[PDB]
């Protein structure tokens, strides 16, 4: 089944990602990277988010509408796994990459609160410092950023600790182990999912937006209630 | 003559067309929106402008401007095309280019 | 404004007979270099800027038919036919900057998207617009 | 501010190689060139003469709509700085040409803020113009001085009218 | 046009910078863009002529010292005048349109009864050549040589719908390639490789372009001529499909992309080799024969540059090429 | 400035300015800012004092 | 109806992790930004020093 | 007549002070601004036509 | 560690572990091992290089030896006002402070 | 100012650990240098040697070494150009498919562990028939299969 897929991945290679990476995924001078050895995982973070292909060099790749679809995005990586192999994917029981089944060592149908306990502390140790509390991104040096985490599934977020897309680090998977990255993708996913106890969140980016609006908007509201109640002379 | 589409084929997206349109921009917008300038500058000020400087604004842009892209129909002919941001050493249209550069800083 | 009502009446109907010619035209003719079929952008286009200009000469005759012989449009007039108030032009007003600056607080919010920009930009330019429009009605300080 | 990055453009293309700029800066070059050069630039002197000459000519105390007229030039200079913010970014301004054909101006195509801030730089402008052409044609059609009929106006009003 | 420029000093003067041409139609454009040159010369002096008797003849000076006074006659209308002088332009238009539609239509028509019939594919930011099919005359085999690559093109057409299901653009997948054609002999082109198609002379040859990515152009300045390569051409209603009715000349040819597609829309070039008719046979049964081998090498089995010559490849490091050898070397 | 010179970490995550351009915002902008606030709010008051004259 | 300073989702303290963005309240930013753009100038005298941030 | 052969002399040293350094140095940075003095100094022969231009055909009469 | 990767270690004494061959289910080594982690000045960012990134590093006078291989360990609190730095980029390497940007 | 000639993404190499030797314009590469040395102790070299001699020159790699020290490797066509002669240990080796279409070709690798340290760097030297090639590499454990491990205490 993988001997004939390798064949769409080579189509699908040969007719955009040369012109970075060369025939022989050697690379090139200056335009992209040598991609010998990288796996099936960094192809699949990096097509089916859309960061590639990059089509202007930048600070910082962004992500984007991708340019294939699903079944092309594991064509292609399998072609490119025939080179040197690499980190793999986390396929399920039954075969299918795992999607939910990620949110929590203990997960049975429910996201495990104890596991978010874990995974908090986690996120807060390793993530939180690029990235923020709730992981709504962050700003780095020179025109790049950590972005915000809100978009990713899981499978995502899975390959990103373990390949380091630019300037993140790599977290291999002794490291953090499998327990300790599905904690976190299961700290990330309730961050994400669950609605703020204290009304609208202001998108949870700290003082900074609460600041923002009251020394704004709260003041002005304040003194056109006085301007109601008081003269203009 | 870029009406034509049997030429357009040839002239469509090259140097040919920088030129072509360069010339009926800065025609009919700088040195026409210059000359309402210098019309103008009376009933728009109550006063009138220099004279001799006037004459060498003009004599500057006029010879800069021709010298800059009446070349660049030759370039746009010989295989050119425009966006171009670098060319190789044997492709053969670098001394027009050059030509249209010092021109280029004279209209500056 | 007898003239200029009845002087549209050329190019509209040029661009109706060209809208008509390059429909049939595009739907029949199989040249080569080119693919049959009707094109909806262009034709569309056409037909409604038929209709722009369509829509100003008829307003304007419509109207034309109501107004008197104004001394502007007679040919022999004294320039002391038009004395009397002209109308209310508005001497000085803030309100105008002041909305192009709530219209590029929008623009900026859909540029990057963030939601409350655009809610802002919104709610800054009603608020611009109105008070735009309120401005030589305004009560008097009530004591 | 548009020549300035047209000289930049000719400096470059002086020699073969690429001397001071890369292909990235080289195209937002010549994007933002056209770009401001034709909407900043010639379709606002337009009507900035227009403004200033029709009421003269048609004899006319004032515009039609005084405050429209203002506000087009407040939006016009906001579309234009719109336009050039792009240059803040990192990954800098657009660069798809002028015309910004498709599907390169797809979301897949051309990523970054600057791709975006174009399209609402041009568009603030357009509506800019529009709103010095709501004038024009009202002015003409309703505040000509007595005596000026239609054929004795300038050919430069004429052509404003157009 | 079927007649000829002026030739000489003059028609160097009147090309003015045009290649010669290697193709039929290619001279008639030529021929076409010469008269109409000598039209527009003979416009632009007889009104810079005029402008040149404003500043000379019609001087305030003279005529003031001539004793004219302070105006002249003051004359506004010459309404017979005035209507020969707007007739003259649109005579000028319409005999130029009527050999406009002329040269035009025999460069357009689709009837030239191909040889060979190349697919050729734009991405970014490179070419892919394909040979399609190819006449029994040419063909290795006798028969007629049809070139698509049954598993390569059949995964094409299954790219169409149902990755699992997302077919949001009229019930097909977004990124559905089975315009593409897939063929088994292809000349993929890479930064550090020059693509080069070889071609036969004197035969009808035909182009069938397509685009993996954004809009691209295919321009070979030798032929006088370029049309753009669009992602699915039929849903633009573009026609990818255009013929040269022969080349008449062998060499080397350089070829561009006259399309902005993006960064690197300056590197994007490739070549034209057309070459003696008997050692087509030869390239295409060697590449038929031994598909492992390479494009450098087929070259190489015919006895010419394994490289193109034309144009060498960019240097692809964006600090070394400040000093102007921006020329890799390829041998 | 000195406030959004503080909360440039967020102002640069969201609206795409570099970090360091962010900083040097700040520093620069403390000398030349002022300095150009002064010259328009100056002359802006001495305006609306002459619309009330006139 | 607006959250405010949700510290639920911040942890405890522990002196060795840190957020991207972790300005302090609005009214101090001033005083952060005066640290952000001080450009590092620091005194070293034989025994002793004058950090960068007097 | 004027000022206008001394404005056109100093010029054509200074032209070609920039198009002999043009043809020294290579595809360069330095090549931009040899291409600089070379368009200064034909600046300043126009300079020099046009002020000829204004001397030979007043139309400011009074100074 | 992989290469380019990055930890924060605390100093752990031999007394105060348990794990691994001397895992003892009921040893309660907890609370020392927290009162660690939460010592003021001691965490430490171990950094893992890349051996080409390993190639171009300028060692300090006095500092040599330092290093295990690809393995730095730099101290995690930042020299300007002690900030946790954490903000390893992994290519640019370049740790960073998110407080004030250093 | 980011999309300068200097870029920040242009300047990158890709995240593993093996180094890397070679310029577009030299004529065989070697990508993905690194010394392997599983758990269990077996070791070997992982790389990928590509050919991309425009001279069309195929080769044969004679030999590989490890601080001098031998590594084991058998049935190494010649790469022709625009060929991968693909390497790693054996268990890794398997992990991945040979593919039936393009140049591909993997070949199994084993060296006797001489007391090499995880995190530490060791010459390689390559020698082809054409020339050698010499080049640093780390030395670390293979990638677990992602997702089946779990931190445990003891
Ligand atoms: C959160 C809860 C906060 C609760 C505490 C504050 C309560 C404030 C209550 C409002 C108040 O004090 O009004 C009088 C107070 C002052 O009134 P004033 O000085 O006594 O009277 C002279 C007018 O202000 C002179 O201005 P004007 O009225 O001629 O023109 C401005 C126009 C502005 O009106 C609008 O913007 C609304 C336009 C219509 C939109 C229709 C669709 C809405 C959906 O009207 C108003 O501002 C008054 C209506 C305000 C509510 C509109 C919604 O109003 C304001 O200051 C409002 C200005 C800003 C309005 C933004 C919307
Ligand atoms: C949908 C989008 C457009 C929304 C506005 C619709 C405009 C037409 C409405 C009907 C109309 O002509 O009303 C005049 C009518 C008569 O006013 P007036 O003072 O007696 O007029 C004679 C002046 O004294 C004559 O003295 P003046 O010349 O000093 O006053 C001129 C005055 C009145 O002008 C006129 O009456 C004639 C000209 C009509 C407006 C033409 C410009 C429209 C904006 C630019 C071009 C279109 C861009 C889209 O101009 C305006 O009110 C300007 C309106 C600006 C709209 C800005 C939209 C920004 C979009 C950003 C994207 O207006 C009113 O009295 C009622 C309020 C008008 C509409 C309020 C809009 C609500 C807020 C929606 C904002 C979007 C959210
Ligand atoms: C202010 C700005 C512009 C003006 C004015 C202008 C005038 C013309 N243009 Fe244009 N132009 C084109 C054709 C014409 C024609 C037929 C006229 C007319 O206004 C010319 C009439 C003007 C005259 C001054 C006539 C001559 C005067 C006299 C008194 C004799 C009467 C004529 C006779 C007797 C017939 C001539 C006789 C012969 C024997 C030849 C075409 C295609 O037919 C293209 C697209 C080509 C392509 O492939 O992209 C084009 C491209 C452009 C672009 C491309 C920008 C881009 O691609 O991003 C711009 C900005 C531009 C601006 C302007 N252009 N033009
Ligand atoms: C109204 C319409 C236009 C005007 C006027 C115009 C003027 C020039 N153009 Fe252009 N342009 C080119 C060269 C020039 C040069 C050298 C000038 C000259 O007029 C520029 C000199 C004039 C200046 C005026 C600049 C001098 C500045 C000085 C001396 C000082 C700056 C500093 C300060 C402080 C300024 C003072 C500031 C104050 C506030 C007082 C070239 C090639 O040499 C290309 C094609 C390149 C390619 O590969 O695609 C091009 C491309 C275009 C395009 C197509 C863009 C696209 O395809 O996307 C358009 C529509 C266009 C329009 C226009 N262009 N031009
Ligand atoms: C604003 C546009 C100027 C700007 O951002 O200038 C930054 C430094 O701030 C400034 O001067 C801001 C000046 C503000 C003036 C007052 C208003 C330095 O650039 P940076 O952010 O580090 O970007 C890197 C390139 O510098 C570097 O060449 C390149 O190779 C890359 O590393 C690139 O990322
Ligand atoms: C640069 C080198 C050329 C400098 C101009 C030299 C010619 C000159 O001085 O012309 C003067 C002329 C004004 O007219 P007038 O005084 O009548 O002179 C012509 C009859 N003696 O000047 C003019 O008429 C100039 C009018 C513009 C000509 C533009 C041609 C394109
Ligand atoms: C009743 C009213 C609602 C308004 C927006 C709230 C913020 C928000 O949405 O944040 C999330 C939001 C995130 O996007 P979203 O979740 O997609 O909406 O924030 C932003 O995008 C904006 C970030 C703003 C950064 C501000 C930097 C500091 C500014 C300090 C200004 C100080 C002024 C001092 C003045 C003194 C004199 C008075
Ligand atoms: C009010 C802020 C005063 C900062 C003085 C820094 C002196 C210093 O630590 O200066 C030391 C530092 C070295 O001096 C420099 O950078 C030279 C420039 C110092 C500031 C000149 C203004
Ligand atoms: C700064 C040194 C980082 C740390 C620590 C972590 N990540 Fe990160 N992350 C960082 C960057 C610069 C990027 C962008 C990479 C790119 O090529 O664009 C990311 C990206 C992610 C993503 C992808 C998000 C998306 O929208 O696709 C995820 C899911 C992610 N990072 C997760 C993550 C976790 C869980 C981390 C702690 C183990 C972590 N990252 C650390 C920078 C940094
Ligand atoms: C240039 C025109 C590119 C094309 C086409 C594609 N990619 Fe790319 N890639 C490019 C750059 C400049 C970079 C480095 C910057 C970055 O974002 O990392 C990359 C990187 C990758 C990687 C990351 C390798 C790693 O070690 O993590 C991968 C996995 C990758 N590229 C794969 C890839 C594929 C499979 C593509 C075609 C389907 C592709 N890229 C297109 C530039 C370009
Ligand atoms: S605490 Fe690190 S820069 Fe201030
Ligand atoms: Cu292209
Ligand atoms: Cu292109
Ligand atoms: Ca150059």
């Amino acid at each position: 089944d993988d001997q004939a897929l390798i064949s769409e991945g080579k189509d699908l290679y040969d007719v955009a990602c040369i012109t970075c990476h060369g025939v022989n995924l050697q690379g090139v001078e200056d335009r992209g990277p040598s991609l010998v050895g990288v796996g099936e995982g960094a192809v699949y973070f990096q097509v089916h988010s859309g960061r590639m292909p990059i089509l202007r060099n930048e600070a910082q790749a962004e992500r984007k509408a991708p340019r294939y679809t699903e079944a092309q995005t594991l064509a292609i990586a399998a072609y490119v796994a025939a080179n040197g192999g690499g980190p793999g994917l986390v396929y399920n029981e039954d075969g299918t990459l795992a999607m939910e089944e990620l949110r929590g060592e203990n997960y049975d149908g429910q996201i495990t609160s104890a596991d978010v306990a874990r995974g908090g502390d986690l996120f807060r140790l390793n993530c939180a410092s690029c990235h923020n509390f709730t992981g709504r991104g962050g700003a780095l040096s020179s025109g790049k950023y950590a972005p915000n985490l809100d978009a990713a599934n899981e499978q995502e977020i899975y390959q990103a600790m373990l390949t380091g897309p630019q300037n993140m680090p790599k977290f291999s998977d002794r490291q953090l182990s499998a327990d300790e990255k599905k904690d976190i993708i299961a700290f990330i996913k309730s961050t994400k999912e669950t609605p703020s106890p204290g009304g609208y969140s202001l998108g949870s980016l700290g003082p900074v937006a609460e600041g923002l609006f009251m020394w704004v908007f709260g003041i002005l509201v304040l003194v056109a209630a006085a301007m109601w109640i008081g003269s203009r002379s | 003559m870029l009406a034509s589409p049997p030429l357009d084929f040839h002239l469509a997206d090259s140097y040919f067309l920088i030129a072509h349109f360069h010339y009926t921009l800065f025609g009919t917008v700088v040195f026409a929106s210059c000359a309402g300038v210098y019309f103008w500058f009376p009933k728009m000020t109550g006063r009138m402008m220099d004279e001799r400087l006037g004459k060498i604004h003009f004599w500057l842009t006029f010879v800069g401007f021709h010298g800059t892209f009446l070349i660049q129909h030759w370039v746009g002919n010989m295989g050119m095309p425009r966006r171009y941001a670098d060319y190789l050493d044997s492709d053969g249209f670098t001394i027009y280019n050059q030509i249209s550069t010092v021109f280029s800083f004279l209209l500056g | 404004m007898k003239s200029s009502a009845k002087l549209m009446y050329g190019p509209t109907v040029f661009m109706a007979a060209m809208a008509v010619i390059y429909i049939f035209a595009t739907m029949h003719v199989s040249d080569g270099g080119s693919v049959k079929g009707v094109e909806w952008v262009g034709s569309v286009a056409l037909v409604l800027s038929a209709g722009l200009t369509l829509m100003l000469g008829v307003y304007l005759h419509f109207t034309e038919v109501r107004v008197d012989v104004l001394p502007e449009d007679w040919e022999e007039a004294e320039v002391a036919d038009k004395a009397g108030t002209l109308g209310f032009f508005s001497p000085s007003s803030i309100w105008p900057a002041a909305m192009s600056g709530a219209v590029g607080f929008l623009a900026f919010g859909v540029v990057y998207f963030h939601y409350w920009m655009i809610a802002v930009g919104l709610m800054l330019l009603i608020f611009t617009i109105t008070k735009l429009n309120l401005q030589y009605g305004v009560p008097k300080e009530k004591h | 501010l548009g020549g300035l990055m047209a000289l930049l453009i000719r400096a470059e293309l002086f020699t073969p190689g690429l001397q001071f700029l890369s292909n990235e800066q080289f195209n937002q070059l010549f994007t933002m060139h056209g770009t401001v050069m034709l909407l900043l630039y010639g379709t606002p002197i337009v009507w900035g003469f227009a403004n200033y000459v029709l009421p003269l000519q048609i004899g006319a105390p004032d515009v039609a709509f005084p405050r429209l007229n203002a506000f087009g030039f407040w939006i016009t200079t906001v579309g234009g700085v719109a336009m050039l913010t792009g240059f803040l970014t990192p990954g800098g301004a657009a660069d798809f040409g002028w015309t910004m054909y498709s599907p390169l101006s797809d979301a897949i195509h051309s990523p970054g803020l600057g791709s975006d801030m174009w399209i609402v730089g041009v568009g603030a402008t357009g509506i800019g113009s529009v709103a010095s052409a709501i004038n024009m044609l009202t002015t003409i059609l309703c505040l000509r001085a007595p005596g000026m009929t239609m054929f004795r106006m300038p050919i430069f009003t004429w052509n404003i009218f157009v | 046009c079927e007649v000829a420029p002026p030739g000489g000093v003059l028609g160097d003067f009147l090309r003015m910078g045009w290649p010669d041409g290697i193709t039929p139609e290619a001279v008639a454009m030529g021929n076409f863009w010469s008269w109409v040159w000598v039209a527009a010369w003979i416009i632009g002096i007889i009104m810079w002529g005029l402008f040149l008797t404003a500043i000379f003849a019609w001087g305030a000076k003279r005529a003031e010292k001539r004793g004219e006074g302070e105006f002249p006659k003051q004359l506004q209308y010459n309404v017979p005048l005035e209507l020969v002088l707007t007739i003259v332009p649109i005579i000028i238009v319409m005999v130029l349109f009527f050999f406009t539609v002329q040269t035009q239509d025999k460069v357009t028509a689709l009837d030239k009864n191909p040889e060979v019939t190349v697919d050729v594919t734009a991405y970014q930011w490179n070419w892919k050549f394909g040979y399609s099919e190819i006449d029994g005359s040419l063909a290795p085999g006798g028969q007629d040589y049809q070139g698509s690559d049954p598993e390569r093109q059949a995964a094409a057409e299954a790219s169409k719908k149902d990755p699992s299901g997302d077919n949001p653009i009229h019930g097909n997948s977004k990124s559905d390639v089975s315009y593409l054609e897939f063929n088994r002999i292809e000349t993929l082109g890479t930064t550090d490789e020059i693509p080069v198609m070889v071609l036969p002379v004197n035969t009808p040859i035909e182009f069938n372009l397509a685009s993996a990515d954004v809009a691209h152009s295919f321009w070979v300045p030798e032929f006088l001529f370029k049309r753009d390569a669009y992602a699915h051409p039929e849903a633009n209603k573009s026609q990818r499909v255009f013929q040269i009715e022969e080349i008449t000349e062998e060499g080397a040819f350089v070829g561009r992309c006259a399309e902005m597609c993006g960064t690197y829309h300056a590197m994007m070039n490739f070549e034209l080799r057309v070459v003696d008719r008997d050692s087509f046979a030869e390239y295409i049964s060697f590449r038929d024969s031994n598909p492992d081998a390479t494009n450098a090498q087929a070259l190489e089995h015919i006895g010419q540059a394994p490289y193109a010559t034309s144009t060498s490849p960019f240097v692809s490091d964006r600090t070394a090429t400040r000093d102007g050898e921006n020329t890799q070397s390829n041998a | 400035l000195l406030t959004v010179s503080g909360g440039n970490d967020v102002y640069a995550m969201q609206f795409h300015v570099s970090l360091n351009a962010m900083t040097w915002i700040g520093r620069i902008g403390l000398i030349v800012g002022p300095a150009i606030a002064y010259f328009i709010t100056y002359r802006l008051c001495i305006g609306l004092q002459r619309s009330d004259r006139e | 109806v607006t959250t405010i300073n949700a510290i639920w989702n911040l942890g405890p303290y522990n002196p060795s992790q840190v957020s991207a963005g972790s300005q302090p309240d609005v009214y101090m930013l001033w005083t952060d930004g005066a640290a952000r753009v001080m450009p590092a100038w620091e005194l070293y005298l034989g025994n002793y020093t004058i950090p960068a941030v007097f | 007549m004027g000022k206008s052969f001394a404005l056109l002399v100093l010029g054509a040293i200074i032209l070609a002070g920039g198009v002999w350094y043009t043809i020294e140095v290579g595809y360069s940075v330095m090549a931009i601004v040899a291409a600089l003095i070379m368009a200064a100094g034909g600046g300043i022969i126009t300079w020099g036509l046009a002020v000829a231009a204004d001397v030979n055909s007043p139309t400011s009469h009074k100074i | 560690l992989a290469a380019a990767s990055m930890e924060t270690v605390f100093p752990l004494p031999a007394e105060m572990v348990n794990d691994g061959a001397e895992y003892d289910p009921a040893k309660d080594v907890y609370e020392h091992q927290m009162h660690s982690v939460h010592g003021p000045r001691n965490a430490v960012m171990l950094i893992r290089l890349r051996t080409a990134d390993a190639e171009k590093v300028i060692e300090r006078e006095g500092q040599e030896s330092f290093h295990y291989g690809d393995y730095y360990a730099y101290s995690k609190i930042c020299t300007h006002i002690g900030c946790p730095t954490s903000l390893y980029e992994a290519q640019t390497n370049r740790i960073l402070c998110p407080c004030h940007q250093s | 100012c980011s999309a300068g000639q200097i870029t920040q993404t242009s300047s990158q190499v890709a995240a593993v650990d093996g180094n890397q030797a070679g310029s577009a314009n030299d004529p065989v590469l070697v990508r993905d240098v690194t010394v392997h040395l599983t758990t269990d102790g077996e070791a070997g070299v992982k790389f990928t040697a590509i050919n991309q001699d425009t001279s069309h020159t195929s080769h044969t790699l004679e030999s590989v070494t490890v601080d001098g020290e031998e590594v084991e490797l058998d049935d190494a066509e010649p790469i022709e150009r625009n060929c991968s002669l693909v390497a790693d240990i054996q268990s890794e080796l398997d992990l991945i498919e040979e593919p039936e279409v393009g140049c591909i070709q993997h070949v199994a690798t084993s060296l006797e562990n001489p007391g090499f340290a995880y995190g530490g760097v060791v010459p390689v030297e390559f020698v082809f028939d054409t020339g050698a090639i010499t080049i640093d590499a780390t030395v670390s454990a293979p990638v677990l299969e992602s997702g089946v491990e779990n931190r445990e205490v003891g």
